[PDB]
RNA sequence: AAAA
RNA sequence: AAAA
């Protein structure tokens, strides 16, 4: 409600006119200027309006001297009738903006005005003046705007549409996006694109233009800043994963429902959601459903997190991605060991971070934990790694992770036997006296893979001793397994995938397998992996 | 916590290192003579006739033990993950820990057959409450288990008579289960 | 040499006229419009010229179908004629930019222009047309030159200067270095602004106005780099002061160089400059010579290190804030413990990493500790920290880190008996058959500093047994120190200070203290510290 | 024991 | 030994 306008001065003819606002076209004032039209309109509004006019001398003498300049004695005596209902307007001089310097004794000037400006809303009327003066100042306002943020709106008055005064704030608006989506394509930073997002929402929200809840753009902001934070923060592949995968059901949704909507300019945040598509997604592999390998390792999943250390070196966050490729060694470690159930075990990653193709692996580990090192001590007791070495470390060692990959999508990691049971049970050999065991719950997906595998492996012993179970088996997972009630005895390194109901039944009862689908509806049936360990 | 731990750990520390001394040749200068080595034995031994002393009074609280007729290694729903021990015990180490579970009242019976409840009574002369539930280990709780030593046909039980004579060739096992991760 | 002009149309009175790029105004061209001369003007310097029109179909129709529109036929008359020596010239229809829907009409055919093209530069003749749509262009060509980077140049034929056409690039100069401005200032970026350093040096150094070598830009540039380098790359603190003292030392003489240079806008370049003054150097606590102190942990390397990591949050760099904050408590407990002189040995560093105010000083290792891990081994194993969780942590870290900082300027650290030796001799007591030494190189000023400490905490046990060495100490560091020249034994924990000869004289001679000082001019004077760890 |  |  306070408000200070600013304009340059011309030498044409100043007309007498009709101007109206076009958000409000009711309006109308008889002025042959366009501050002047625009003041009046402000102060219509129960508004401090107040003014500021930007002359050449040039403009000051050959203009506002000649009374025989009939039209410039028209715009003198309206000038002093401006003092009106209360409206003050005041000049600084300017250069003719001939060269570098006068440009910047232009910019010095908008800069005094905006500081001592003690108001909320500054009008940047550009209508007139030299226009060679407004260019410069339209990108001078995104320039000061991001460098005391108050208020803009940007106008034109047109003569030849009547006259309305055009907002022209969609100016600045696109060198506002384009900081935006520089700073997210070169360095994954949402902060700018969030107010885009959460303010084209709250637009449709207030006049039902698009469907939210199908654009979804609340999820879809709140989920940028997680991943980003996920990202910046080395996180587990677990939550990247999970939060790639909801993006990615958002994305759909939202793109689905932008629909050239009937403001909310369209093409920018366009441009952006398909940043997304090319940079994030687009580079993930999103067929596996890493989404539900939650417990153990997995070479779909080192492959989504080979990716994710791609990404992070594209956005200049090589730490995460030295921090991030010693981890995944160790998961490849684990599984080309056949240890892959230890994934998420503290102990076992760390007895793994001591304890040709495996001659090849164990060469990039020793490699990589020393860069990881030189990052995650501060490059202490000299130690120091810098970004050229490391960059160069980091591009060598995603090659030959790619080497390995494939040269292990070979090797058939040869599991020895794997019991199948259907109770977590802890049975050990008659030779023994005891035994340390350890057990995993499993994912319903987890469990189908180490069977199939082991059934293709051929090293599946299955100890699965109720029919119905061999039933529900080979209906929920389509996979044939014997049925041999027996007893087994774990030795030493001998594992089981297990099939168990999480309920205790009245005594002998043995459900059918319609009953055991029934239970697995409302997650009654557990899927475990059991190892011995001595 | 109390002094009585302190005592233990204190004639461990001293014990230890003359233990040492013996057990390396005295070598880079840790000799000890057979002299002061007999009277440090005999020192040592006055005070564990007091440590032996002030342990069999101490209630040594053991905490919750269950009862189990399984082998079996339920976690909370709440973990994910587990890591246990399995220690094969004889007749006599199961009625003593057992006996001992129930005087310091700490047993969580989930004995689900009362024929394990009748074997029990008779085999042991224990009262066990029957109890089918589901218990979940805790980290650092324990389990006694009773359980046979084969495999039969799915809803088959036993008598106790015809458990007597499973009883007769060690096919009833003993075990103690506990969680230490 | 391939050029595309882009410009709009308008309905004014378009006169003939003499037009001359301001860059050379000696060659002039009679046109009645602003392309028109330009293109003329590049034809004339062997270069092919092709130009487009952006034409309101409302311009089409209303101007150039009436041939009772005087100047109207004048105009398309003189585009006809225009096929001249071979320019071409084409239209796109445009909408009145109403609007939202219509501005994004015309930003899709500046891209459509933009695309299309097959050449090296494009100029943005903005002087014809409605203004209102010259002012949305510029701003449109800041986004599309940073979303396929050509070459840019954007002109304004000024009638009443006559005409000469005008460089108008600045305009969209001002928003690129607001990109750089804040992607710095935000972020610590140094990519955009090492551009308009190098930018800047080159044409200083192409027309002699600033002297380089007082500007030293390279270096100002080069530093920037490598200071970025060792802020997100966890780095030894040692050399993150090395480049901040150069960077103050850079930054001084080149603040006096610029000097109003006699084109090289200055203001900008300026305001980035003393960002660096207010967020980087302003915060740091410069005058300890923490350069000085290389080879020990000190309080005051604990304090600039805490700044350190005030200015890593600052920029969204919390990771390596947490690596940082690990590392300085392992620093003070080093320190607290008089263990100093370990600070960069690798095996004292991680036994600390294991083995009121010290149980405050503990508790906080113990929780850092965990934070790091959680960052460090990319929350495995379910280990993960959270950004929100994160930078609170950090924040309380930081304020009991002061706390203690304060109670500790205040804890005497009571040095026991530090020799002071004039050999780096290992000498053991007769009692004592083997023993175990840590010998390590001390800075002039680290000597000093420790010899100091140990004068006023009175703990020196002086064994200097050569009165010129007596001599040069009392005039080399102004302090007085007994001639006892006796045997000393290092018993385990004991320390010496030792000051020595780097050459080994002919036998028996002593050197006399002009000598000493001789010596250290030119490096053969040696200081150390010694400790028996057994 | 400024390299007995 | 889908909690002998």
């Amino acid at each position: 409600k306070k408000i200070l306008i600013v304009s340059f001065l011309g030498k044409g003819r100043y007309y007498e006119t009709f101007y109206y606002s076009i958000e409000h076209s009711e309006k109308m004032v008889k002025k042959r200027l366009s501050p002047l039209a625009n003041a009046i309109l402000e102060k219509e509004n129960g508004n401090d309006v107040e003014i500021i006019f930007f002359v050449t001398n040039e403009v000051k003498n050959e203009f506002l001297y000649d009374e025989n300049n009939e039209y410039a004695k028209n715009i003198l005596n309206e000038l002093n009738e401006i003092k009106n209902y209360g409206i003050k307007v005041s000049y600084r001089d300017i250069p003719k903006g001939k060269n570098y310097e006068e440009l910047e004794i232009i910019m010095e000037e908008i800069e005094k005005l905006l500081l001592d400006f003690k108001g909320n809303k500054v009008i940047f009327d550009l209508t007139h003046g030299l226009r060679h003066m407004a260019i410069f100042t339209s990108s001078t306002v995104f320039y000061f705007k991001n460098l005391n943020k108050l208020e803009m709106k940007i106008v034109y008055g047109a003569y030849e549409i009547g006259v309305p005064i055009l907002d022209i704030t969609q100016t600045l608006e696109l060198s506002d996006l384009t900081i935006a989506l520089e700073e997210f394509e070169r360095y994954g930073i949402t902060e700018r694109m969030i107010i885009v997002l959460k303010n084209i929402q709250k637009i449709v929200a207030k006049n039902k233009l698009c469907n939210l809840n199908e654009l979804k753009f609340s999820s879809l902001s709140r989920e940028l800043k997680l991943f980003e934070e996920l990202l910046k923060i080395p996180s587990p592949p677990e939550k990247i994963a999970n939060s790639i995968y909801k993006i990615n059901d958002i994305l759909e949704s939202s793109i689905r429902e932008f629909k050239l909507c009937s403001l909310f300019f369209i093409k920018p945040i366009q441009k952006f959601l398909v940043d997304f598509q090319k940079i994030v997604l687009e580079k993930l592999p999103l067929d596996k459903k890493i989404n539900k390998y939650s417990n153990i390792a997995t070479l779909e999943k080192v492959e989504f997190m080979k990716n994710i250390i791609k990404l992070l070196i594209n956005w200049k966050m090589y730490s995460e991605a030295v921090i991030h490729l010693r981890e995944l060694l160790i998961d490849i470690k684990l599984i080309e060991n056949g240890k892959y159930f230890y994934y998420n075990n503290k102990d076992f990653r760390e007895k793994y971070w001591m304890y040709e193709l495996p001659k090849k692996i164990e060469e990039l580990l020793k490699n990589v934990k020393g860069w990881r090192n030189s990052v995650a001590h501060g490059g202490r007791a000299n130690t120091s790694i810098n970004q050229k070495t490391l960059e160069e470390n980091l591009e060598n060692a995603l090659s030959m992770i790619d080497e390995i990959l494939l040269s292990m999508k070979d090797l058939k990691v040869n599991s020895k036997k794997i019991y199948l049971l259907n109770s977590t049970i802890m049975p050990i050999p008659k030779d023994n006296q005891e035994g340390k065991f350890y057990i995993l719950k499993l994912t319903k997906n987890e469990f189908k893979v180490i069977l199939e595998n082991a059934i293709k492996d051929d090293v599946l012993d299955s100890a699965i001793g109720a029919e119905s179970v061999i039933e529900f088996i080979k209906d929920k997972f389509e996979l044939t397994v014997p049925l041999k009630r027996k007893e087994i005895y774990f030795e030493k390194g001998e594992s089981a995938l297990v099939i168990k109901l999480e309920k205790r039944p009245e005594e002998g009862k043995i459900y059918t397998k319609e009953e055991m689908d029934f239970m697995e509806e409302n997650n009654l049936i557990g899927y475990y992996y059991i190892y011995r360990e001595g | 916590d109390k002094e009585l731990p302190k005592k233990i750990e204190e004639l461990l520390k001293n014990v230890k290192g003359w233990r040492n001394s013996v057990a390396h040749g005295g070598r880079a200068n840790t000799s000890i003579n057979q002299k002061t080595l007999e009277e440090n034995l005999e020192n040592a031994l006055s005070m564990i006739d007091e440590i032996l002393l002030s342990m069999k009074d101490l209630k040594v609280n053991s905490k919750k033990i269950y009862l189990l007729n399984s082998t079996i290694m339920p976690i909370p729903k709440d973990n994910q993950e587990g890591k246990f021990y399995i220690l094969k015990l004889t007749k006599n180490e199961f009625k003593v820990i057992l006996e001992n579970a129930i005087k310091d009242d700490v047993l969580d019976s989930a004995i689900g057959a009362e024929s394990v409840i009748e074997f029990i009574k008779d085999k042991f002369e224990l009262t066990v409450p029957l109890k089918r539930k589901e218990i979940y280990f805790e980290k650092g709780e324990s389990a006694l288990v009773i359980k046979l030593e084969k495999r039969p046909e799915e809803g088959k039980i036993y008598t106790k008579e015809e458990m007597d004579f499973m009883e007769e060739n060690n096919l009833i096992g003993y075990y103690y289960i506990y969680r230490e991760g």
